[PDB]
């Protein structure tokens, strides 16, 4: 039917070895948040993010219809969505109440801690996969309670706005 | 606010020392990608033993850099500093014969007696003397004075007696600092507050890096120690270190040869002795390792070429050995004094930078020369012999590498040639490096292949070799032949041949990657 | 000079000893009673909890000593004498700080 | 005959020292794993504020030193000891001015 | 040239020659600016100072310039020592050759290693250089031009043009043309302006640049 068909499994083996040459793929379940002086909450985090890391773009239409996009100033501030689990002693509620009561800025460190790169009972982090945010503000959201949800646990949603990204 | 102290004692507080008008702050980092080796002369260190130095230890281990005014004693530390900014390594120290270390002997009453002995000699305790304390570190106490203080402490729970031994350091000006403190007991069966033993030799061997002790077994029992003020070691000196005979250098080379640490480069750290250079080259060729060496920098362009032939490296035996010449002058980092030294540890830095590119097998195909990998970072460069021009073709025929000014403006190593006269594609640096890396990988594979139920077998070797060569092809070291009609498209050919039954042969051929060093442009006009 | 004149160092060990006493009192009501195998699992659980709380930390020098914070081992001499021992590496406090100004 | 003639240089050094002492006194008597990061972050922020205020400038000798107005280093010495070192470059003052008239 | 106890002596040497210190002399200080001191005179004054931390002796070296009408102007000051391991207040080294080579624009010094172990300096005022002369500059051999062209060829700097600047010497002009053809830059050369119209044409061929 098709006269162009030809098999070549040496090429496929080459692609397989080239792909496998690099080490591993980071599973999305391996990370850690520090929250500066409140290090007891690091266990309860369940979702995190990496900041946008973009720039503004400037558009200029040249002679005729020629258009060029150019780099702009760095984007500093943004938002990050974080979800936490809630205990029967109100750790997250007390944390949010304390944050609202006194205007504070908290530094947050985001890092990846794979099982392969660890010594003893302590995780070890790498400079390449570590990012930092400074002067952050922690805000809460509406928390849903309902019956007939016997199989679910309450999970507050937190909204964090950073003001500088450093590495 | 309240009062602020200058130095800390035992109380809980914050202290700020007086402002210092002159000092330098340095920050370090550790990495173990590739391990180097070499030989040099320094201030202090245990002689003729392998020492492991990192970026944060090359000042404590080794010592303060020697002043250039002394002459010819400062190059090795500069080479070590230049080379250590990439990865750590190993160093063996060579010392002249007229070198001694101090020692203090103690009488039964408790009075001290000072003396000194050569490094080779072993301490023998005279009758009437209980114990002696000496300095294990090869550090003469000439400029920084070291004092010993003895005072009594509370007796042991079982009833044994013990005393406090403290070490102090005093500079020439008079500033006194504290180095170490210990609680040691003359009794054989004594225990510390923390539960550790307090026998003087055992305690000093365990938890001290400066001092050791030797006791006389017969008379140790009926010995008493009384409180003494500071006692200074005397008689410890280093001979003229600008005159080192070849025997010491050869001894240090032999010490390097018999080391199991499996380093991946050998460097000549300012060693301008031909016999030592040939021995280092023999070590380099024995272990299937690269090697970088230096000719004397003060030599002119005309005299440099015979100096390469003076060393025995020019031949077919020592492949993957490079010789560099650098007659320029620069301001020294520690003291701005316009010193001159060669290029050893700068080339190795370029090789390490190239190796760091690939993480699977290393990527040894990158040549050390180049504008991005090899850059000389020195304060202000002034040629020693201006209005003079080298003969580049003679240098190429002589297997001598050259330096040049880069596009950015800084000095660049512009060529990379090994000491191989034959035209075998082997004078290019990376070609021996690839095959040496493959050979080392094969050796490690074959060592693990045995200890298996079947041991070494022809079928087993082919599979591992195919995996290894596929990985090397993936890293980009091996490329397809240039002419597809004459030669097959495969980059490497692995085959097993049979002759009779007791002869087996495993051979693999490879097509190395090319380098780009000669470019020509031809302008035309329409 | 035993690292004991610092307040918290005796406090950790006293708390662990009290927890062990409470565990051993309850274990005595088991059908077998006090047993060397039984005394190891509970101690491992409590020491792991204390490590989680942050009271025990890894040794400062990883070359000289192992990375584990605590070492629990059981030794037997003859059959009549058994011995159960655990070692711990307490957390340190920060009480003396020094600053050194310089001038370029 | 150093840079310590002028009244303002010791003033800058003493102000930085007092700020460091206050910062250290804030973080006293704390367990392990906390003091190093807090010390280095606070000290970097404070020296950045002094750089912004105009007190510190780039060094006058770019061959011997880089282009950084200040450097920092924090290490832990013993069981209960810390050591922090820093260097900085002061700002000059205009004291003596000379003029030379000329005639066309 | 000074000696032990600081007794100055005056001399002059040709530019090419190097300085040799006769026995019984400690050190010498000479002008490196290549400027004869004929019309504006230059003087040295030496003043002792306090010893440093290590106890090594130090002094001050001051340079001044005087015009014909008697106006005195200040040029430079330094703190100098005669010991190798001597350090300034700021932390720099005070050895005379190194200090003069590192932080001075006019003066350079040469030291005799035999006698500096026991040398002394006293307070002197207004020691003026003498003997510095510029020769007859209307008669310069072609060797000097060729040497300076060779110096210009190996200059580490980058330039995009070569100027004759009134040489009117055929060998120098053709050497400059070789430089232009080597670096691939432009060259602007000139022939003698006092020639007439008829004589100008052969001189161009005499320059040797005609061809390809």
């Amino acid at each position: 039917g098709h006269n162009n068909t030809k098999g070549n499994r040496k090429f496929i083996k080459g692609r397989y070895t080239a792909n496998a040459a690099k080490g591993e793929r980071l599973v999305s379940s391996e990370f850690l948040l520090t929250f500066a002086g409140h290090e007891d909450i690091s266990v309860l985090v369940r979702t995190s993010q990496i900041p946008e890391m973009t720039r503004e773009d400037v558009e200029d239409y040249g002679p005729n219809g020629v258009k060029f996009n150019q780099h702009g100033p760095i984007r500093n501030s943004g938002e990050i969505q974080v979800q936490c689990v809630e205990t029967i002693e109100g750790d997250i509620l007390q944390f949010i109440k304390d944050r609202i009561a006194a205007k504070d800025y908290v530094d947050i460190t985001m890092a990846a801690t794979p099982e392969s790169k660890s010594s003893g009972v302590n995780a070890v982090t790498k400079a390449a996969t570590t990012i930092e945010m400074l002067d952050c503000k922690i805000y809460s959201d509406a928390i849903d309670f309902s019956t007939e949800d016997v199989t679910a646990a309450v999970r507050p949603s937190l909204r964090i706005v950073y003001n500088w990204i450093e590495w | 606010q309240y009062s602020i102290q200058q130095s800390l004692g035992n109380a809980s507080g914050v202290a700020v020392s007086p402002i210092n008008a002159d000092a330098t702050l340095s920050t370090g980092v550790a990495l173990n990608s590739s391990l180097w080796a070499g030989i040099g002369v320094f201030a202090r260190g245990k002689p003729f033993t392998v020492l492991a130095v990192t970026e944060s230890n090359y000042e404590d281990v080794l010592g303060e850099p020697l002043k250039p005014s002394s002459g010819s004693q400062f190059e090795p530390i500069r080479h070590v500093y230049e080379a250590i900014q990439q990865t750590s390594g190993y160093v063996v120290r060579a010392v002249p014969d007229d070198a001694k270390f101090p020692i203090i002997m103690f009488d039964e009453s408790g009075e001290p007696a000072y003396s000194a002995l050569p490094y080779g000699s072993e301490i023998e305790l005279d009758s009437g003397e209980a114990f002696a304390i000496y300095v294990d570190d090869g550090d003469p106490c000439i400029s920084p004075t070291r004092e010993l203080t003895i005072e009594t402490a509370t007796a042991d729970s079982a009833g044994n007696e013990r005393f406090l031994l403290k070490l102090t350091q005093t500079t020439s000006l008079g500033v006194v600092t504290t180095l170490e403190t210990h609680t040691v007991s003359l009794a054989e069966e004594a225990k510390d507050d923390m539960g550790r033993l307090c026998y003087l030799p055992t305690a000093l061997e365990a938890r001290s890096k400066y001092l050791r002790a030797v006791v006389n077994e017969e008379l140790i029992s009926t010995a008493k120690v009384t409180n003494k003020k500071s006692l200074a070691f005397t008689g410890g000196t280093n001979g003229d270190q600008s005159k080192i005979s070849t025997a010491a250098y050869l001894r240090a080379v032999k010490v390097l040869n018999n080391a199991p640490y499996m380093y991946t480069a050998v460097l000549g750290l300012g060693c301008y002795d031909n016999a030592a250079i040939t021995a280092l080259g023999k070590i380099c060729a024995d272990r299937l390792i690269d090697g970088f060496f230096d000719v004397k920098p003060t030599l002119t362009y005309a005299e440099a070429l015979p100096a390469v032939e003076d060393t025995g490296l020019l031949g077919t035996d020592y492949v993957s050995c490079s010789v560099y010449h650098y007659p320029f002058s620069c301001k020294d980092k520690w003291t701005q004094s316009r010193v001159v030294f060669g290029l050893s540890g700068v080339a190795y830095a370029a090789k390490a930078r190239g190796v760091k590119k690939n993480s699977d097998v290393g990527g040894w195909h990158y040549s050390p020369a180049g504008e991005e990998r090899a850059v000389i970072a020195r304060a202000s460069i002034q040629p020693l012999y201006p209005e003079d021009t080298p003969d580049e073709e003679a240098m190429v025929k002589g297997r001598l590498n050259k330096v040049s000014v880069g596009t950015s403006g800084q000095m660049i190593i512009d060529d990379a040639l090994t000491c191989c006269t034959q035209d075998n594609y082997l004078h290019f640096q990376h070609v021996p490096s690839l095959m040496n890396a493959i050979s080392r990988f094969f050796v490690q594979l074959a060592r693990q292949m045995k200890h298996s139920p079947d041991g070494i077998t022809a079928a087993g070797l082919t599979k591992g070799m195919t995996k290894l060569l596929d990985r090397f092809v993936a890293s980009g070291a091996l490329v397809a032949p240039r002419d597809p009609d004459a030669d097959g498209t495969e980059p490497y050919v692995l085959k097993v041949t049979q002759a009779e039954f007791d002869k087996w042969e495993v051979v693999w051929a490879c097509c190395p990657t090319g380098v780009a060093r000669r470019i020509q442009g031809v302008p035309l006009l329409i």
